[PDB]
Order: structure tokens, then sequence, then C-alpha cells
């Protein structure tokens, strides 16, 4: 399939080289797999989800996006028109308020969610969970991440936006779950993009174009943007059979572009993800 | 502690 003038990181992912518009993907579109994101909701109305996002939990008096950054996110995962995994299932956790706060004991409380709910749902063919979100280090919600991916989840995180060492963020931090950089469209790392030996891949993250809340779209950038192309490459590629939850971080690393991006400090990978669809 | 969108 292929999906012209298409937001630049979608043509990013499907191909070698920058400077190209065009999406090309398997029709499959992550049919049959799951992905939650755990964020300030997703505006499950939105006509861009076209029926296949609901919100199943939330923490708060409500369970609606008022914020908009959950609903970008899984717009990029699972969109129509901006969307990697085009026919994929969308959960939203509300763990953030309106404001894009939460508590670690409640971040925590959604994720342990998801590994439970997820035996609630039909997804025969794979289940992601993408977590936009960041802190101070702790061990406790690093567990939380490891719990999560152990229980046979794909976990990527966004790797944090300090221009710093990832080591000293959480769940970023945490070396068994996918741990995921920005980059922009010429192929550079996003300048506020963190780095070092705990990244395991790059995605696009500068001026990523998505769905926001009132039925609109706009673009913004973060390593936030990064992570749920990377959780939506997965869910694709399980839904192909190429790789499991426990195997697709390493699988997607294996089969990324490798030494296209500049920026790069020494101790941090080059490793942009790729679809490695082949028409 | 309280985490933040990124
Ligand atoms: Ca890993």
């Amino acid at each position: 399939a292929a999906q012209t003038n298409a937001p630049w990181g979608l043509a990013r992912i499907s191909s070698t080289s920058p400077g190209t518009s065009t999406y090309y993907y398997d029709e499959s579109a992550g049919q049959g797999s799951c992905v939650y994101v755990i964020d300030t909701g997703i505006e499950a109305s939105h006509p861009e989800f076209e029926g296949r996002a609901q919100m199943v939990k939330t923490y708060y008096y409500s369970s609606r996006d008022g914020n908009g950054h959950g609903t970008h996110c899984a717009g990029t995962v699972g969109s129509r028109t901006y969307g990697v995994a085009k026919k994929t299932q969308l959960f939203g956790v509300k763990v953030l308020d309106d404001n894009g706060s939460g508590q670690y004991s409640t971040i925590i409380a959604g994720m342990d969610f998801v590994a439970s709910d997820k035996n609630n749902r039909n997804c025969p063919k794979g289940v992601v969970a993408s977590l936009s979100l960041g802190g101070g280090y702790s061990s406790s919600v690093n567990s939380a991440a490891a719990r999560l991916q152990s229980s046979g989840v794909m976990v990527a995180v966004a790797a944090g936006n300090n221009n710093a060492d990832a080591r000293n963020y959480s769940p970023a931090s945490e070396p068994s779950v996918c741990t995921v950089g920005a980059s922009d469209r010429y192929d550079r790392r996003s300048s506020f993009s963190n780095y070092g030996s705990v990244l395991d891949i790059f995605g696009p993250g500068t001026d990523i174009l998505s769905t926001w809340i009132g039925g609109s779209t706009r673009s913004i950038s973060g390593t936030s943007m990064a992570t749920p192309h990377v959780a939506g490459l997965a869910a694709y590629l399980m839904t192909l059979g190429k790789t499991t939850a426990a195997s697709a971080c390493r699988y997607i690393a294996d089969t990324a572009n490798k030494g296209d991006l500049s920026n790069i400090p020494f101790g941090t990978v080059n490793l942009l993800a790729y679809n490695n669809y082949q028409a | 502690a309280a985490a933040s969108v990124k």
C-alpha cells in the first residue's frame, strides 16, 4: 500500500533515504494487534480513529483528554491519516491530568492495569504499550515497566527531552523495555533528545502532525512523538508475524537504518526505525 | 514524585 503526501515521519519509517513523502506499508496495517496509550487520554470520537479507539481506564474524575497530548500520540500509532498501524485497536489509559502531570503511584497503577487488562481484550497478534512520559529516576517506576514487558507486552518509552543522559530518567532507564529517541526531518538527532547507552532506537520526533482534541490536528515535537512511531511499528510487525512482544525491540534495532543520523554522541546507537517494506 | 508529558 502507498499513502501519498504523508506526514514526513511516516514516510521516513518506510524509506532508506530522507526526502520522500510517501508512506509504504503492508495493507494488514496492524489488524488484530492492540496498543495501549498511557497518557492524558484519547478523544475516541475523533473522526480519524474510525471507531477503533476507546477509553478503558482513568484515575481522575473524567476519562476525557482535556490536554491533547494523549490524542496526538494515539494518532501517530493508529489514526487513518497520521498513524503507522492504521487498523490497530487503541486503548486509552488516563494516568496524567489535563495539565500533563501524574504522580508516580498513579503511573505504576496504570502499568499493572495494562498487564492484567490485556487478558480481557481481543488482540490475537500482539499487544504494545506506548509510554510518552517520564520523570526523575525511580527503581519502582522501572520495575513496573519491567513487569509489564515481562507479562508479554512490548513497552516503548520516550527517552525524555532534556538533552541529557537517559540513565537518570524513568522509565527511560529500564533496560528491558524499548527506549526511544527523537530525530528530525534532516536525519539529525533532535536538539532536545536525551541520549546514552540505554537508548534502543530513534524515531521521527520533530514537527510531527497528528490528531488533537476538538477533532483537530496540529504539529508538536518531542520524544513523546517518536515513541508512538515505534509502538505502532511493533504492532505492524507483530501482525505480519515477524516478531513478538518480547523480541520486537531487538527486531526493530536489527532491521533499522544504521548510520543515517548526525548529532549522535559517542556511546549512543545510530539506529533509525524502518519498516523494511518492499512492495 | 511527579511525572510529566515529554
Ligand atoms: Ca531493550
